[PDB]
């Protein structure tokens, strides 16, 4: 029975979790996502990694999840797994919403995921989940809020961040162009494109590899979409006219 | 349920899960702590944060209770189980005894959490160091630190983290009764031995204080800074 | 790679880099460690089973040493393998048929009989915790509404409906001797499934054996009753078929 | 090499190594002499001490008014074993009233250390014991070993040396039956001493006699109720 | 007596894979051909039904299994494993009918059945499943057409092609795969793509092809497959 | 690599051998038998000046009438100190009357080798205390002293010494103890002897002395009146 | 026929060649052991064990090999004493719960299959290893005869008229081939029996040995009973004067 | 509640009827107490309301299991015992009062299941509250191998018996025929009641009710 067992909440002799670390490189290998925070909203953008001629398009997204009326994530990692963590934090949610009455904080909902995924790797010897979330909401003590999520169920909050293939060099990027207390959501979906146009393997850029989803408070109350091919048209437009412009 | 044995004696006579653990928070960001005549103070160093992310969030500086506080290092996800676990128990002893819980009793509830995770089956020990941080009904202050196999001491000032052993040979030649004078000179004590670790320092550096009677007070980099200043113009007077 | 190996993939029952289950595939292996011979042969009135009977010596009591066992009262099947895993499955099979009645009311049919051996033997398949069964098992019996039924079921989980069916050793040499007399346009009565059963064990082994060395039953549409030939009826079937 | 980790694992010999193992747990403490006659069964076990200047072991232990035992091996795996000896002799007190037999007290440790020797992750009961006892059938001297396998013997000697125990109870093993009290324990003694170098002979500090029959319930004797037993002893034979 | 192992057996590697999922995968692609395409009027599923002995009765076991009156499954790979998906896929689609008295939608049943094959990665002492799904279904007045991996993850297809040659499949699909087909030419199509990788003469108990539309999911005949087959309509 | 319950060729569990091993690693302990008291003596060990020297406590009272010293690891000891503060308790409850010194230690003994990995609660112990432990105290039968270590052998000690130079320690008392000694000629001889195994020079902020008679109950040593039997160096 | 690493560590793993070797290498624990008879006479069964003597000091009845698991049934064990004490109480609670339901003795060929299942649910997990003894089970009574069984480790129960298990069991099984068991009374059986042990048993290799015999048939009334010591003795003779 | 079925030379009719009643007031006018099991039996109900639903809805539920798996059409026997088994194991806590028929391979077949769990088969059988009124035409008429218009007769004089004669039943006759081949499931098969129309309405006029607050709030 122990010759079988694979050990995979054991410390190494350099005090690291291996499959944690192991966990971290199959994120590595999928789509680049990446979310940004704004003064008036907040959005994700993420590269769409199912793309074939015969493919139906029945979801209204691939890797963009609503959790709450508030709230929305992402996912940087394996879908399958990801598909039990987005339905866990549905409920977790609406767990809140039950006993409280009101939606539940993002801060909060983000730390009761992180408690579960923190639990596989110190106990039950299961391989711990190789998904990375990246979490856009509203709530009424913090106001526009962005958080990251790690396997090891390690979390933070975040004003602009990158998850998954080409992150170091995505997120040096952000570094570079992002602007602190004064970024719009307008100048925010243009960094976006910036970003995702530079860091990726097939370049050029088309609407049907980019997935991109908003967040913005109207009329007192939150309003998550996903912007439509012909939106996300327009902002690629507005980008490569960019670099048109730059050769004068 | 898993049953396997994680911790187990080896050949020489150590427990290499719990070793290995102590190596986890030596790799973890640098926090001290040192105790004052009336105000106990404890910072945190090696923030590294890239100032494109939310420093509310990434808070190593925990309160337990009213009266007790903690800070961290090492793996930043196994501490905040500690935290919710040790805050629990702090409401939980409110419900049994009427008395509100001291220093002492909450740092060997967390000591013993340690200690259990050392010795059960299926589960790995806990790879962090907690310095806990209060005052007693009586007003004396106290400071206690704790580590992975779930040993407890009381110190008067001590670092946990990378280069803890840096700040601690920093701290046996500068506690001095001078040193704790004043509320301001047992702030100035903490910022002077995070400075030996880190790198240039003053934005790397979050730090908070309480009083005997008034809660935890978090510090802005604006106040830090003050000190900072403070601290170098007595330096280049040397000079 | 044809042939590749990675883990404990010859150990317990996990995937191999091809994709291929060895400790399931060994599992087949341990069906010929017996050393024994089963043949089934469905007919338009009948169903046979015909089996070897090694009797190695007279210290042996004869009359108990059978692979032919008794399910239901219509149902009867045949074992092939490991004698220890045979009668395991058996008793299991006893149970499913009993269960069948109690919750359903009506006996229950040959292809759901085999379906859920079936579906119980792949749960050896997908756990790691213990071995699957080195035994096979070929249900035979008379379904009320379509006719005779013959039935096998694999350690590997594989269920199917045959005309004509054998396991053992001598498994795939006497698996090609059916098809030849399938092949042809036969008139299948109860003598001649009966005597194309044995035949096909008398071919392939070369032995012409006595009416001991031998063990047959039959599911007749008159008598739909699960019957055992014995020494006094299986002689009177081998000296008919030294004639032609 | 491999097959010496596990009790659910076999030898390619027919055997297993693990049981083998916790036998020698036996034979590394010292060696105690269980001889019967027609009337008592008396234990003589010898004592031992990591220093001078700590007490000496114990030895025996009691599991009921006629029925008593004496440990070789693992000192938690002999309490263990006692406590379980004592629950059962104590539920047939309880049920039937009357004094459970020897016969079938043994037979229940065989059932029990059984159970461990057949499961994953499980080990034997590392300690043999003898085991004395007096019921309506006469005196009685059983052995159990770390497999589930147990004697029923008229004298036996097991421990570090207690060959040479073996050797002298089987020259006199057709004396004892027409024994009188005080010769049959000073046979246990001389037996016991038998497992000693020619250096050192036995003393009162690390001596201990049970006796149990007829006549007295099981009583054991250590340091001044051992002296009239010593008394009287036929000279070193080195 | 028996404990079980409560251990993961799929575990990450070096690399960042998981190496019996990809392994999985390995045993998928090894076996009998498997087509679906869907057609905006109805839902077509054909698969290899090989049965290379003669001596096998055709008749009494089959590859396309209904689930209810609307939904079906077409599958590649093991077989065993299939079944066992089979009579999952059955019972969670009579627990959502006994709870909102409503046909089951075709994609939440394949996110119910792909989160059981999402278990046996995870879950102690078991190996995932060798078997990739086709699930086919009618509901809103829409077809439906789903794929679910060994992995855990479904997509949704217009029309796809599993088992050995499946990369030859596809290729051929998207030349002859149009938008608003009838039915009747999406069965025409769905068994030319099962020529494409064959060999040895089509015959109506060579292959295993069932239907979905509007009046429910069914499977078609042997006389059916038969008019369906010889060289024309 | 193999499991806890495992017996060697010598004849011996492995994990219970090593954690013999870990007490040579860990503070020095003397315990003398007196006929008028028990004493105790361990040292502190301080590796920083900026630590308190009264936080560390090796000597703790289980009972007004029993005290207990502990040498190796102190984590795993306060878990067995703690068990048999209960046990004493327990008793009183039950029986009115307080428990003699070697069935409070009997009852800390029972728990050595209850450690395993299969066939236990999910709770359960999987390695052993790797503490050796000085059960000293007074009863009905007088002054008494117990020694215990992780296999669970205890045994009555008229002195006794445990830790990092534990062979040193005993020959030295070897050659001083006697019947008839006093109390004071007790506390004396252990600090003597203490002194000569540390690499530390003895100070009263530096060990901790408790003695448990007839007369009185369970004394712990004030920095004050430890200066007292101190200066007779 | 040896594999070193994997494949016979575990009772739950298939060898290359598809064999259990952990149930192959319980077969040779039962080779080391003394040979243990039993022959099926006109009117009953008698057994015979060889009982090497370790050491002298034992008592006579100590290591009893010959148990009572009903008060019809018989058993003898070779191989591990330990394991065969274990499967003594599982079928004598096998025998008690049938009378506890049904209300009448067990028959062996019922008691043989129940026990047999519960060796063979040894032989699938790595949880438990299989049981390292073989033993044999007789039982008489008037409507079922005189009848004999033996139990493998696998699991495989069959019926016997001489069965013969141990160290020398192919030496043992030559000597009552011999023998006309089909015609003899049980009687002259313990005479014969006696004298097998005697030849069989290997007086260079081993030291020396006691003889245990058992009756159970019309002779007892069909209570399995221990042979009386004139009887016992009296066979004995016969067994050293038929040496010579 | 009235409900009863029938064998005749072909199949089965079952008849029940549509009142459903809160205590001594009407709660349903129109209600269905004829339930799907299978595609070839049906299964009339009587007693709780809420257990009659929910025990026909699992068996039905089951059933679809079963018969998928088999590959062939489920039998009458199959539907009874199940029934029968769930029953008893509630000790006849759940009140439901079914009549159980179905045409099948062997023949036609009827059942009357009681909530405690006993079951009864009979060419006739009533069950329910008017089930005395309605087994008295039953054991007035009734004759071996009948025609299915003359049998279709029979129910419908049964459940109409129990509409007039007792309190319980009312509203519409429902009729259930299941034949070898043939299925017709008739839900108003005779409306034997019906409600006096309102010749003096009391239409209330616009604007005649009086308001506090208004708000309005649009849609999309």
């Amino acid at each position: 029975s122990r010759r079988y067992d694979s050990r995979t909440t054991i410390f190494s002799p350099e005090g690291r979790l291996y499959q944690v670390e192991y966990a971290m490189e199959a994120i590595g290998h999928a789509g680049t996502c990446l979310g940004i925070l704004a003064n008036d909203g907040v959005l994700l953008a993420a590269e769409r990694r199912n793309i074939h001629k015969l493919l139906d398009e029945v979801f209204f997204s691939e890797k963009i999840y609503k959790l709450n009326e508030d709230m929305a994530c992402s996912v940087a990692g394996i879908t399958s797994d990801a598909n039990v963590l987005t339905n866990e934090l549905r409920l977790i949610a609406q767990r809140y919403l039950l006993q409280y009455q009101e939606p539940i904080p993002c801060e909060q909902l983000v730390t009761a995921l992180c408690d579960i995924k923190q639990a596989y790797t110190q106990f039950g010897g299961k391989r711990p989940f190789g998904v990375s979330l990246l979490y856009i909401g509203w709530d009424k003590h913090y106001g526009f809020q962005l958080y990251q999520s790690d396997p090891s169920g390690n979390y933070g909050g975040w004003k602009a961040t990158c998850i998954g293939n080409n992150s170091a060099a995505a997120v040096s990027m952000l570094k570079q162009d992002y602007k602190e207390g004064e970024m719009t959501l307008k100048s925010a979906l243009a960094l976006a494109v910036k970003v995702l146009n530079k860091t990726m393997d097939v370049s050029k850029l088309s609407a049907e590899k980019v997935e991109i989803a908003t967040l913005t408070r109207e009329s007192g109350k939150t309003v998550i979409r996903v912007l439509k091919q012909k939106e996300v048209e327009q902002l690629i437009k507005k980008h490569e006219e960019e670099e048109a412009k730059a050769e004068r | 349920s898993y049953d396997r044995a994680i911790t187990v004696f080896s050949p020489d006579g150590h427990l290499f899960q719990v070793e290995y653990a102590q190596e986890a928070v030596k790799k973890g960001s640098t926090a001290v702590g040192v105790r004052g005549k009336d105000i106990v103070v404890l910072g945190v160093e090696k923030k590294s944060v890239a100032k494109l992310q939310d420093e509310r969030t990434v808070r190593k500086i925990c309160a337990l209770d009213d009266n007790v506080c903690m800070a961290f290092a090492g793996l930043t996800a196994d501490a905040r189980i500690v935290i919710n676990r040790a805050r629990v128990e702090c409401q939980s002893h409110r419900l049994t005894v009427e008395d509100p819980v001291t220093v002492e009793y909450i740092t060997r509830y967390i000591a013993s959490l340690k200690q259990r995770y050392t010795q059960s089956n299926g589960r790995r020990p806990f790879g962090i160091s907690a310095l806990i941080v209060g005052f007693d009904f009586d007003g004396t202050p106290r400071l206690y630190q704790t580590d992975p196999s779930g040993t407890y001491h009381a110190w008067k000032a001590n670092a946990i983290g990378r280069g803890a052993k840096s700040v601690r040979e920093f701290l046996e030649k500068n506690y001095t009764d001078d040193a704790i004078e004043t509320d301001d000179l047992t702030i100035k004590l903490v910022i002077k031995a995070l400075l030996e670790v880190v790198q240039s320092g003053g934005k790397n550096i979050e730090l908070a204080v309480m009083r005997r009677d008034q809660p935890l007070k978090i510090l802005n980099p604006e106040e830090i800074e003050k000190y900072v200043a403070e601290i170098e113009k007595e330096k280049e007077e040397n000079e | 790679s044809r042939g590749s190996s990675a883990g404990f993939d010859r150990h317990i029952t996990i995937f191999s880099p091809e994709g291929r289950l060895y400790q399931v595939e060994y599992a087949f292996k341990a069906i010929n460690q017996g050393g024994l011979t089963s043949v089934a042969v469905r007919g338009k009135d009948c169903a046979v089973i015909v089996t070897q009977k090694k009797v190695p010596d007279k210290l042996l009591d004869s009359s108990t040493v059978t692979h032919l066992f008794k399910i239901t009262e219509s149902i009867g099947c045949v074992m092939t393998g490991m004698t220890a895993d045979s009668r395991s499955q058996v008793q299991r099979a006893r149970y499913e048929a009993a269960n069948w009645k109690y919750k359903y009311g009506y006996e229950i049919p040959v292809d759901m009989l085999c379906k859920r051996i079936a579906d119980i033997s792949q749960v050896y398949t997908q756990n790691a915790e213990m071995r699957p069964l080195g035994c096979c098992m070929i249900l035979i019996g008379i379904d009320e509404e379509q006719g005779p039924q013959v039935y096998k079921c694999d350690p590997a989980g594989y269920y199917c409906g045959f005309k004509a069916t054998a396991a053992g050793v001598k498994q795939t040499e006497s698996t090609s001797f059916l098809e030849k007399k399938v092949k042809k346009k036969f008139d299948w009565t109860f003598e001649q499934t009966v005597e194309t059963a044995i035949t096909c064990l008398s071919t392939v082994l070369s032995i012409d054996f006595k009416p001991s060395e031998i063990e047959v039953g039959v599911v007749t549409v008159e008598n739909p009753k699960f019957r055992i030939l014995t020494e006094a009826e299986i002689d009177a079937h081998l000296v008919a078929l030294a004639e032609r | 090499n491999q097959y010496d980790n596990d009790v659910t694992v076999w030898s390619p010999q027919g055997r297993i190594h693990q049981i083998e193992y916790a036998m020698e747990a036996v034979k590394q403490g010292s060696a105690t002499v269980g001889l019967k006659s027609k009337t008592h069964a008396v234990l003589v076990a010898l004592k031992r001490a990591q220093s001078e200047l700590a007490a000496h072991q114990k030895k025996i232990l009691h599991v009921d008014n006629h029925i008593g035992i004496s440990i070789a091996g693992l000192t938690a795996d002999a309490r263990l074993l006692c406590n379980f000896m004592r629950q059962e002799c104590l539920d047939s007190r309880f049920v039937f009233d009357r004094p459970l037999p020897v016969s079938r007290l043994v037979s229940l440790i065989g059932s029990k250390t059984q159970i461990p020797t057949q499961r994953y992750g499980r080990r034997p009961y590392g300690v043999g014991l003898l085991i004395a006892g007096y019921d309506d059938m006469g005196p009685h001297i059983f052995q159990t070993c770390p497999s589930a396998n147990y004697f029923d013997c008229r004298a036996m000697s097991i421990g570090a040396r207690s060959q040479s125990a073996r050797t002298y109870l089987e020259r006199h093993m057709s004396e004892f039956m027409e024994c009188n009290l005080d010769e049959l324990v000073k046979h246990g003694l001389r037996a016991l001493r038998e497992t000693l170098p020619a250096e050192q002979d036995l003393t009162t500090k690390n001596v201990s006699i049970g006796i149990v029959g007829k006549d007295l319930e099981f009583t054991i004797y250590d340091d001044d109720d051992v002296s009239p037993f010593l008394d009287g002893l036929e000279e070193r034979p080195q | 007596a028996k404990r079980g192992y409560s251990f993961s057996l799929t575990t990450f590697s070096p690399s960042g894979k998981l190496v019996q999922i990809e392994y999985a995968l390995a045993a998928v692609a090894g076996g009998a051909p498997s087509v679906g395409i869907k057609a905006a009027n109805g839902v077509v599923l054909a698969t290899e039904k090989k049965q290379k002995s003669i001596l096998y009765d055709e008749r009494s076991v089959h590859k396309v299994e209904p689930i209810t009156k609307h939904i079906g499954l077409v599958y590649s790979g093991m077989g065993p494993d299939y079944r066992v998906l089979v009579h999952r896929a059955r019972k969670l689609a009579q627990q959502y009918y006994l709870v909102y008295q409503e046909p089951i939608p075709t994609a939440q049943l394949v996110q119910r059945v792909a989160s059981v094959m999402q278990e046996y990665t995870q879950s102690g002492g078991v190996r995932p499943f060798g078997v990739s799904l086709l699930i086919c279904g009618w509901n809103e007045g829409r077809p439906y057409l789903f794929q679910s991996d060994p992995s855990g993850a479904y997509f949704a297809w217009k029309a796809t092609a599993m088992g050995k040659n499946y990369v030859n499949g596809k290729t051929f699909l998207e030349k002859r795969y149009n938008e608003d087909l009838e039915l009747e030419d999406a069965i025409h199509t769905a068994i030319l793509t099962l020529k494409e990788s064959f060999e040895g003469q089509m015959t109506e108990d060579n292959i295993e092809v069932g239907i979905c539309n509007e009046a429910g999911f069914r499977r078609l005949t042997p006389t059916e497959v038969r008019d369906y087959l010889a060289a024309i309509a | 690599d193999r499991g806890v319950n495992t017996f060697s060729p010598e004849g011996r569990l492995f994990q219970v051998e090593y954690a013999i091993e870990a007490i040579k690693l860990g503070s020095t302990a003397i315990g003398i038998q007196t006929s008028e008291g028990v004493c105790l003596a361990v040292e502190k060990r301080i590796t920083s000046p900026l630590m308190e020297p009264s936080s560390i406590e090796k000597i703790v009272e289980i009972d007004a009438h029993i005290g207990c010293a502990m040498s190796g690891l102190i984590a795993d000891a306060k878990t067995l100190i703690d068990k048999a503060r209960v046990e004493t308790q327990n008793h009183w409850f039950t029986y009115n009357e307080t428990m003699t010194v070697e069935s409070v230690t009997q009852a800390v003994s029972n728990l050595a080798l209850q450690f395993g990995e299969e066939d236990a609660d999910p709770g359960a112990m999987s390695r052993p205390f790797g503490v050796a432990l000085l059960f000293g105290g007074v009863d009905e039968k007088g002054p008494q002293l117990f020694h215990m270590d992780p296999s669970g052998t205890f045994v009555q000690c008229d002195a006794r010494a445990i830790g990092s130079a534990s062979e040193g320690a005993q020959s030295s008392l070897q050659e001083v103890y006697h019947k008839s000694m006093t109390l004071k000629e007790a506390i004396k001889s252990s600090l003597i002897i203490l002194k000569q195994v540390m690499e530390e020079k003895l100070n009263a902020t530096n060990i901790e002395l408790a003695t448990v008679q007839p007369g009185q109950n369970f004394h712990m040593f004030t920095k004050e009146e430890l200066e007292e039997v101190i200066k007779d160096i | 026929s040896s594999i070193g690493t994997g494949y016979d560590l575990s009772a739950s793993t298939f060898s290359p060649d598809g064999r259990v070797f952990q149930v192959e290498y319980a077969m040779k624990a039962v080779e080391n052991s003394s040979t243990a008879i039993g022959i099926r006479c006109k009117d009953g069964v008698v057994f015979g064990v060889e009982k090497l003597v370790l050491s002298k000091l034992y008592e006579e009845g100590s290591n009893k090999r010959l148990f009572n698991v009903d008060r019809h049934v018989g058993m003898a064990v070779a191989g591990l004493l330990a394991d065969a004490r274990s499967l003594a109480d599982i079928a004598r609670e096998e025998a008690s719960n049938f009378r506890s339901n049904f209300g009448y003795n067990i028959p062996l060929k019922h008691l043989a299959d129940r026990v047999a299942m519960y060796v063979h649910a040894y032989t699938l997990y790595s949880a438990v290893r299989p049981f390292g003894c073989s033993f044999m089970l007789g039982s008489y009574s008037a409507n079922d005869g005189a009848q004999l069984y033996m139990i493998d480790p696998s699991g495989v129960s069959y019926g016997y008229w001489g069965c013969a298990i141990g160290k020398a069991r192919q030496a043992a099984k030559t000597e009552i081939e011999k023998l006309q068991m089909k015609e003899m009374t049980c009687r002259d059986v313990v005479k014969e029996v006696a004298k097998i042990i005697y030849i069989v048993h290997d007086e260079v290799k081993d030291k020396a040995f006691e003889l245990e015999l058992s009756w159970v048939g019309e002779l007892t009334k069909g209570r399995h009973e221990i042979v009386p010591k004139d009887i016992r003795e009296e066979a004995e003779k016969y067994a050293k004067e038929s040496l010579k | 509640t009235t409900i009863a079925g029938v064998v005749y030379k072909d199949g089965i009719v079952l008849g029940a009827d549509t009142r459903a009643t809160e205590g001594m007031v009407v709660a349903d006018k129109n209600c269905s107490k004829i339930h799907f099991i299978s595609p070839n039996i049906y299964c009339c109900g009587a007693g709780t309301a809420a257990d009659t639903d929910m025990t026909t809805q699992l068996i039905s539920s089951n059933l679809e299991l079963h018969s998928l798996t088999t590959g062939r059409l489920p039998r009458v026997v199959t539907a009874n015992r199940m029934l029968k088994q769930m029953l008893f194991r509630y000790q006849g806590y759940i009140g439901a009062a079914l009549v159980l028929g179905g045409v099948d391979v062997t023949g036609p077949h009827l059942y009357s299941i009681y909530p405690h769990g006993s079951t009864d088969k009979l060419p006739y059988v009533t069950m329910g509250s008017g089930s005395l009124a309605a087994m008295a035409v039953f054991e007035d008429k009734f004759r071996p191998d009948m025609e299915e218009e003359e049998a279709k007769k029979l129910v419908s004089e049964a459940i109409a018996a129990g509409i007039f004669n007792d309190l319980g039943s009312g509203s519409n006759i429902d009729l259930c025929v299941i034949s070898k081949s043939k299925l017709d499931f008739l839900r108003p098969f005779s409306v034997p009641n019906k409600k006096g129309t309102r010749l003096g309405r009391y239409r209330c006029e616009k604007g005649t009710t009086a308001v506090l607050t208004e708000k309005v709030t649009p849609l999309e």
